[PDB]
């Protein structure tokens, strides 16, 4: 009864610095400080808790940002498709429909973004690059219409992808750019949704991805590098698209995600001995569903059919109590500013912590009020499961450019 | 020459040198989305940058212009690409370019483009003399900067600059034994030099890691290092370990201690060992001490473990 971060026992989950102090501990101690403030808010004040997802506030923030932005966004001028995707996806999660007005302007804009050599760049007439190509294509699928699907020039998408493909199974992020697992997953997300996977494309890729898993259990940006949430998500996800999860050592991967929930904060950190952050509500927590499916295609008999293998309630408690901006939008942690990236991923994360699907079994957990439930999100693509269905089914109708 | 934050700064449209060339405004279309309301300074630079890019003007003035475009938005990979094309055409002094990217990295260390660009320089110059020390200085400001480690590994690999790294690693672990980026580095050095399959080394390693776990039992990084080096080989290969961890339980306990014991019991039970049903209960027990008291943030994981053990060590 009722909220796990507020329970008395929980005071115990606070950092033990074994009386040895480093930057790491001081700094972790500091967030635990501010997080305790936020949790203790509800007591000290003198009224009971009840947790609300500020939906209408998030919506007005989103609706406006989709249209126009202040010059604080100069530095996201090479990432505009990302802005589309992040905002549209937050809208579809909060269950807000996209007017044909907007859908079609997004359409036309992403089209201006599309290179005559395949892929999309960060803005009109910028060169193509995999991150925006991935954002464009997801935004286009969130849209789901015929106009949106038709924007993609698949021939060129495949040329582009090939032009980035490296001998060792890896990809460049963009011509003359460099490599990192992100490129694998983007290539995988975009090739698969648009049905352009040829037999040779991802050859060597799963093995390259596999090499990025390290002694920690998780995946690093390139072989040798520390395990990190964003990269681990990309790796696994690219491996599920490719249907080669088995390549990784899934048991240490699991033991690694699980160790990344913070015991006091309830949220996730991107890597060990670093700081909680709301965007990891998706990059880390969204592993558990991917791992669930993958152990399941191996008969693993011991899996729950209620829950993902993380503290769903504590993640929810973190997102709601700590990552919400009263003004609208969401954030990394208390004291940081709003942005559409965190609005996107904190919400993608809350949806994952709400919804368990797994063959037959569906089971929910909606903390605080029940108007908090979001629409479900597909954990490979992080667009809605329906939009994934809809777009694969459609692209499945033309042939792999080849054929 | 004329800095973006100089009070003499003039928009490019007011500059004599540019009189001959028409700006290319951004084409956002009739009714646009995610439109950024750019400052004057910024839109001015980028209009002119589109002009030089379209015309493919390979010129000194274009080169200085890319500087400004970068400073306004260091994430614009199209601009960096053009700057590289200009570095080759205008055959520019790369040593001087290195001093530039040194300055910028120092300003915006968490940017992909900036490190990628440095990398391409070192590749062209075929010369890593400046790198360890450079990296060392960023790392002196953010000991965990992902790109700085990524760059460092890449350099150490390419130029076989292994000789002094472990000692770098020891200097940092001393300054923060919780720096998980430094433990990853230790694993990367050793694993590529001597390797872990040398007994003197595996020992010196394991002895170090326990010695750290002693000084600071609740640092998970030591714990993950310890598990990472042994488990390739199989924890049950090392029978003293189970015993020795059992010792410091009273005076040094932690959920990492209990979880390591469970990893040990897991390995024993898969290696057909002394007491199949016996060990199974020690494990399953601590699965509840963790799931229910000592590490409940992970309850759902610990119940999967108890429940997997049962599901395959029963009969
Ligand atoms: C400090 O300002 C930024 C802005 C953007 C980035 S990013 O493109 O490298 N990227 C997304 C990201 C976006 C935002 C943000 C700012 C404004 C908006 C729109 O409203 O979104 C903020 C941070 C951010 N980061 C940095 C970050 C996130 N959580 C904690 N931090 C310190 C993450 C980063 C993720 C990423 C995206 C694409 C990609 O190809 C690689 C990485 C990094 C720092
Ligand atoms: C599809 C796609 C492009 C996905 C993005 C993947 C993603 C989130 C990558 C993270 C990469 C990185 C260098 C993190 C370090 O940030 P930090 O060290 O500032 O943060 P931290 O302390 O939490 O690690
Ligand atoms: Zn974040």
């Amino acid at each position: 009864e009722p909220l796990y971060s507020l329970r008395p026992e929980h005071a115990r989950e606070r950092l033990q610095d074994d009386s040895v102090e480093t930057v790491t501990s001081i700094e972790q101690a500091k967030v635990e400080e501010k997080i305790q403030e936020v949790f203790s808010s509800y007591k000290f004040n003198h009224l009971v808790p009840r947790l609300v997802l500020q939906r209408e506030k998030h919506f007005h923030y989103l609706k406006r940002g989709l249209r126009q932005l202040t010059d604080a966004y100069e530095c996201l001028d090479a990432s505009r498709p990302w802005l589309c995707y992040w905002i549209l996806h937050s809208l579809e999660l909060l269950d807000e429909p996209i007017p044909q007005i907007v859908a079609t302007d997004v359409c036309q804009f992403l089209e201006l973004c599309q290179s005559p050599d395949g892929g999309f760049g960060g803005g009109p007439g910028q060169y193509p690059h995999l991150a925006p190509t991935y954002a464009a294509v997801n935004a286009l699928c969130i849209i789901g219409t015929e106009e949106a699907y038709n924007v993609i020039n698949r021939e060129k998408l495949l040329q582009y992808l090939y032009s980035l493909k490296q001998p060792d199974g890896s990809f460049l992020m963009h011509v003359g750019g460099e490599v990192d697992v992100r490129s694998a997953y983007c290539a995988a997300s975009v090739a698969s949704l648009t049905n352009i996977i040829t037999p040779d494309l991802f050859e060597g890729t799963a093995e390259w991805i596999a090499r990025c898993q390290n002694w920690e259990g998780g995946i690093g940006g390139v072989p040798g590098m520390e395990a990190h949430g964003g990269y681990t998500f990309c790796g696994l996800a690219a491996l599920v698209i490719l249907k080669k999860e088995r390549s990784l050592n899934l048991k240490s991967l699991l033991q690694w995600v699980t160790s990344r929930q913070m015991r006091f904060e309830g949220g996730f950190q991107g890597r060990c001995n670093k700081l909680v952050d709301g965007c990891y509500s998706f990059w880390q927590a969204g592993l558990l569903p991917l791992l669930h499916r993958a152990l399941h295609a191996q008969g693993d008999p011991a899996l729950s059919m209620s829950h993902w293998m993380f503290h769903q309630q504590a993640l929810q408690e973190y997102i709601l109590m700590c990552c919400q901006c009263p003004a609208g939008g969401l954030l990394d942690k208390p004291g940081k500013s709003r942005d559409f990236y965190h609005t996107c991923y904190c919400l993608s994360g809350l949806s994952i912590a709400q919804h368990f699907g797994s063959g037959a079994m569906l089971h929910d957990v909606v903390m605080g009020v029940p108007e908090n439930v979001l629409q479900p999100t597909h954990p490979v693509y992080n667009i809605g499961p329906d939009k994934v269905i809809q777009a694969t089914t459609h692209f499945l109708q033309k042939p792999v450019p080849g054929f | 020459f004329l800095s973006l934050d100089s009070p003499t700064y003039v928009l490019y449209r007011d500059r004599a040198e540019w009189a001959d060339i028409d700006p290319v405004p951004q084409n956002d279309g009739p009714s646009p989305v995610v439109q950024i309301i750019y400052s004057e300074k910024f839109r001015d630079v980028y209009d002119y940058f589109r002009a030089v890019l379209q015309r493919d003007e390979r010129s000194e003035r274009a080169f200085k212009l890319t500087r400004d475009a970068i400073e306004l938005n260091a994430a614009n990979y199209t601009v960096w690409h053009f700057r590289r094309v200009l570095l080759r055409s205008l055959q520019k002094d790369l040593q001087e370019e290195m001093n530039y990217i040194i300055a910028i990295i120092e300003e915006q260390p968490k940017n992909y483009q900036v490190w990628h660009h440095r990398r391409v320089l070192v590749e062209w110059l075929k010369d890593p003399s400046q790198e360890l020390e450079f990296i060392a200085d960023i790392l002196n400001q953010d000991a965990k900067n992902y790109h700085a480690w990524q760059h460092r590994q890449w350099v150490i690999q390419e130029f076989r600059l292994w000789d002094n790294e472990l000692q770098y690693v020891d200097q940092l672990l001393k300054e923060d034994v919780r720096n998980n980026s430094v433990w990853n580095q230790r694993h990367f050095v050793i694993s590529n030099t001597t390797g872990y399959s040398d007994r003197a080394v595996l020992e010196r390693e394991v002895q170090y890691t326990l010695e750290m776990i002693k000084l600071v039992p609740h640092n998970e990084s030591a714990w993950n290092y310890l598990k990472g080096i042994l488990q390739d080989r199989g924890l049950s290969r090392y029978p003293n370990l189970l015993n020795q961890l059992l010792d410091l339980q009273p005076s040094h306990s932690s959920p990492y201690l209990i979880a390591f014991l469970v990893d040990i019991y897991e390995d024993m039970l898969e290696n057909q060992c002394d007491n199949k049903e016996d060990i199974l209960n020690k494990a399953l027990e601590l699965c509840e001490i963790l799931a229910k008291e000592k590490d409940t943030i992970r309850k759902e994981y610990w119940r999967y473990i108890g429940r997997s053990l049962q599901s395959k060590h029963s009969r």
